[PDB]
């Protein structure tokens, strides 16, 4: 089975940082991007960025630029999302999701599939 | 960025109804659109990609149509397990963006 | 229904007083004797086109027609001029009126104004946003049709509305035929009497006699022959000629190469001294990525270059995006770098069927480390790709071909082969022989050109003949028939019949008598 | 580092080699002769055969002899010539407009 299993929920103080992990199994780890998408109280979905686990390159949404860092550890097929300088409106469900490529729309590989189970980060003292 | 506008925000329908949900992009995105289903307590799940292609394993009562700026998710024969929030998503240009979601409730 | 417009539709072109003078002016006038659509209002109010201006006339006995509507949609969505005359009050409005499905009268506004036996003629035209209204009222005694005669329409109103008017409709009073004409950019000779009233007019294109009258600026033509207009045969079609197969370029062995090189050791092919046929990129839809920089692929078969370089290598899908100016990554920095002012096209297609083995194809390598970034178009000669059939689309092999175009202060040997057309003989055509263009009649010839000679010239240095680049025959170029038109006429005090002489032409291109 | 390749006394073989804006233009004419001592006297026009867009700055040249044949080297000048074309388009005579006052008059 292809699956993404994320680390557990955490509470963090405003101004602190959180590092969420996403362990991949059942597929060629360096062969797919890992994206992060978050879901705030008003259940909207908000794309955060991607990491290329083959090259290590990343691309972040302008909203999170300077505040998010995506990394990976190929030896344990795990990706990470670290969000710094947390604020109240960073309280959200954080998802990792697998994406095969960013060119050809016509393939099922090149969309968010599958998703991790989500990690609830609560920003509060 | 590309804004995705979904309508309606919520709809109540009966089991067996044909249901249509629309998504309008702020600019042409050809067929670069997907539809996701988010059941309660679960992560979203890909239903339809490239506007009209059915994801493997997804019931065929979920279908998509449209190209350019106007897209439609159809549920041809609503089932109780289709209680969920449905989201469109464009992949034409980064940042990838989602519609606000359509909540489907069952009469 | 249609009727004869005779001499109606003449208005004062400006606000200048003239007397005892024949004045030639060019403006939008109703052509003489043109057909105008005849509508009836008995026992019919459609929407008509406005085009470039509308002539309107009506005949009345009980004031049935009381207004006009001008606009585009007439449905409250845009501004529409509304003119209503009810008893003694003329009303003009330009509001966004919501009109009925069939507007009639029973028995965000920006402007408002309030003030058969009768013929009421109108002209409505829009010049640079100004809606100009001309009219003339005269008593008549005729029910069947428009009275025959001449009457000039004076200007009354000029509304600077700036509204794009394309359609109009009439308004009938229900308990009155009307005519719609169109204006054309004709030249008219206007006769001003001693009081400054226009009493006659000549349409300078109605017939050769009117052309003669306009040429002499008089309504009387003395007996003789006058030259009024130059005849010139127009071309019917263009002829584009290039050799069928001069020399092609080996683009096939670059794209359809049996085996490709690694991206760090990218292979370069030099294209020189051959016609570059780019139709193999247009027709072949088997390409995944096709992006050009600095030049457009459509405007490429008609452009010369000093040299063209074809670089070819193999990368994966996630790295195809890196083959572009201003890109960073392992491939752009350590394997293949394009300059910021790169002028060319990047082509790539999925080669997973060819560059993948069941045990992983590890023959394609790439540079992983380097102490510095490569300069543009640098080849430094490592990690192995190893593509598998089950790889993700981003990790599948892709064969990339990068065409780069340079233009130096040197002769350009690589230009492009433009499509050829069929050749038409004995007809006036616009021809193009190896880039030499002109207009003329192409006929067979008996001129023995030498194998190295391509064009011929006459004493005047004009082109006399060309050799067809596809079939080595010599074709004469005779400029298309031209000359002059003369009108032979007895004086207008005797007859209005004229004869027309077309000077120095055959009775072909034009009771016909051929003379020298 | 080759950029181009092409593969196809009794005889006088005349050539003209000039470079105009990067184009190397080659003209030639072959004619039978019966003269060993020197160039035969007469007039013969050289047709173009080859035009190579090489763009190479050429300043020196050398000939190649087959060893188990006199040759002549001239230089071109921006002179004005009057060229006589016959009924078949072949140049049969010419006037050098600066050879002498009579040529200037012609
Ligand atoms: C009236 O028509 C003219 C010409 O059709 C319109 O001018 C156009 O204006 C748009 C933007 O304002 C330009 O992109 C077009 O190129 C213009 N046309 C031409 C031919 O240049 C004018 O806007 C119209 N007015 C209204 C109120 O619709
Ligand atoms: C061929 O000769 C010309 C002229 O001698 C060279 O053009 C010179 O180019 C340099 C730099 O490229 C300029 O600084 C000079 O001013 C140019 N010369 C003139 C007269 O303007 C040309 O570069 C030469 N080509 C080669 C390959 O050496
Ligand atoms: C206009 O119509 C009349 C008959 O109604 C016809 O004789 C005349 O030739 C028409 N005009 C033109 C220019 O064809
Ligand atoms: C004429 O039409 C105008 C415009 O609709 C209207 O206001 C007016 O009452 C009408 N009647 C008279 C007598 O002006
Ligand atoms: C009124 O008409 C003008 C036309 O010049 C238009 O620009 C304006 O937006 C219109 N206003 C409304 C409220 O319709
Ligand atoms: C000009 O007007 C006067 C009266 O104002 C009139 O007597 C005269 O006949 C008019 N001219 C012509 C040519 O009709
Ligand atoms: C070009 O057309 C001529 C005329 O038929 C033909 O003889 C010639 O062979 C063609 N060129 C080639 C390369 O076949
Ligand atoms: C018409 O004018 C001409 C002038 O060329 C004259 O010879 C002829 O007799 C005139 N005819 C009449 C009927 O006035
Ligand atoms: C005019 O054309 C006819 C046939 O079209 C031809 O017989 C005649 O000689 C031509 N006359 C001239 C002067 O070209
Ligand atoms: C080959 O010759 C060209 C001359 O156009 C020169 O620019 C290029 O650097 C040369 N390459 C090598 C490897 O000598
Ligand atoms: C031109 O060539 C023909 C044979 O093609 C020949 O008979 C004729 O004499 C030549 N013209 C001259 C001036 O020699």
């Amino acid at each position: 089975e292809v699956q993404l299993v994320q680390s557990g929920a955490e509470v963090k103080k405003p101004g602190a940082s959180v590092k969420v992990s996403c362990k991949a199994s059942g597929y060629t780890f360096t062969g797919y991007y890992m994206h992060w998408v978050r879901q705030a109280p008003g259940q909207g979905l908000e794309w955060m960025g991607w990491i290329n686990p083959n090259s290590g390159g990343t691309n972040y949404a302008q909203k999170f630029q300077g505040r998010v860092t995506m990394t990976r550890d190929t030896s344990i097929t795990t990706g990470y999302m670290e969000l710094s300088s947390l604020r109240s409106d960073d309280t959200a469900l954080y998802y990792c999701a697998r994406v095969g490529a960013h060119d050809y729309y016509d393939s099922s590989d090149n969309w968010f599939d599958p998703w991790g189970q989500g990690t609830l980060v609560t920003v509060f003292s | 960025d590309i804004q995705m506008t979904q309508s309606p925000s919520s709809v109540s329908a009966s089991v067996g109804d044909r249901l249509t949900i629309t998504c309008r992009a702020s600019q042409g995105i050809s067929s670069w659109l997907a539809w996701y289903q988010q059941k309660p307590g679960k992560a979203p799940k890909l239903l339809i990609y490239a506007a009209s292609s059915l994801q493997s394993g997804v019931p065929s009562r979920f279908s998509g149509s449209g190209s350019g700026t106007d897209f439609t998710l159809t549920i041809s024969s609503l089932q109780p397990e289709d209680f969920a929030t449905y989201y469109c998503q464009q992949a034409n240009s980064f940042p990838w963006t989602f519609g606000q979601g359509t909540k489907v409730e069952i009469k | 229904a249609y009727t004869n417009s005779f001499t109606r539709g003449v208005y004062y072109p400006d606000k200048v007083f003239r007397s005892s003078v024949l004045h030639s002016t060019q403006d939008l006038f109703l052509p003489f004797f043109s057909n105008v659509t005849w509508f009836h209002a008995i026992h019919a109010n459609p929407v008509l086109p406005f085009n470039d201006g509308v002539y309107f006339a009506s005949t009345e006995k009980s004031n049935i027609i009381r207004g006009w509507i001008f606009g585009t949609t007439l449905d409250s969505k845009t501004q529409s001029l509304l003119i209503v005359n009810n008893a003694t009050n003329v009303v003009i409005k330009v509001c966004e009126f919501q009109f009925c499905n069939d507007p009639f009268l029973g028995v965000n506004c920006t402007f408002e104004y309030v003030s058969f036996k009768n013929l009421r003629e109108f002209v409505f035209k829009n010049i640079d946003g100004y809606f100009k209204i001309y009219s003339k009222h005269t008593p008549i005694n005729l029910v069947r049709g428009l009275p025959q005669g001449f009457s000039a329409l004076e200007p009354l109103v000029d509304l600077p509305i700036g509204i794009n008017i394309t359609r109009f409709q009439t308004l009938h009073i229900s308990y009155a035929a009307y005519y719609v004409g169109y204006l054309q950019p004709r030249t008219f000779l206007l006769k001003y009497n001693e009081n400054g009233t226009i009493t006659d007019a000549v349409d300078c294109a109605l017939d050769p006699l009117s052309e003669t009258k306009c040429t002499l600026k008089s309504f009387t033509v003395e007996k003789g022959i006058y030259q009024t207009s130059n005849f010139r045969v127009q071309p019917t079609e263009s002829i584009v000629r290039f050799p069928n197969i001069t020399n092609l370029c080996p683009f096939g062995e670059v794209f359809n190469a049996t085996r490709f090189a690694s991206v760090y050791a990218w292979n370069r092919k030099r294209i020189s001294n051959c016609v570059a046929d780019y139709s193999v990129l247009y027709n072949s839809a088997s390409f995944s990525t096709f992006k050009c920089y600095g030049v457009s692929p459509t405007k490429l078969n008609d452009l010369c270059f000093t040299n063209v370089y074809a670089d070819s290598f193999v990368i994966r899908g996630d790295e195809v995006r890196q083959i572009a100016p201003g890109q960073t990554g392992n491939i752009a920095d350590y394997n293949y770098k394009l300059p910021d002012d790169f002028t060319g096209c990047v082509i790539a297609w999925n080669s997973n069927n060819l560059d993948s083995k069941v045990g992983g194809n590890y023959n394609y390598l790439y540079r992983l480390f380097r102490k510095s970034n490569l300069k543009p178009f640098e080849r430094d000669i490592l990690q192995s790709y190893g593509f598998q059939p089950t790889y993700g689309v981003g990790y599948q092999p892709y064969r990339v071909v990068v065409l780069s175009f340079e233009l130096l202060h040197a002769p350009a040997t690589v230009c492009g082969p433009k499509k050829s057309t069929n050749l038409v003989k004995n007809k006036c055509v616009n021809f193009n022989f190896n880039g030499l263009t002109g207009t003329g009649v192409l006929t067979e010839s008996n001129k023995k050109f030498l194998p190295f000679q391509q064009f011929g010239r006459d004493i005047a240095d004009t082109t006399d003949a060309v050799r067809d680049p596809q079939t080595l025959e010599i074709l004469d170029i005779t400029p298309c028939s031209f000359g002059g038109v003369s009108v032979i006429t007895p004086g207008t005090n005797t007859s209005n019949q004229v004869a027309v002489l077309y000077q120095g032409v055959n009775c072909t291109e034009v009771n016909v008598f051929q003379t020298r």
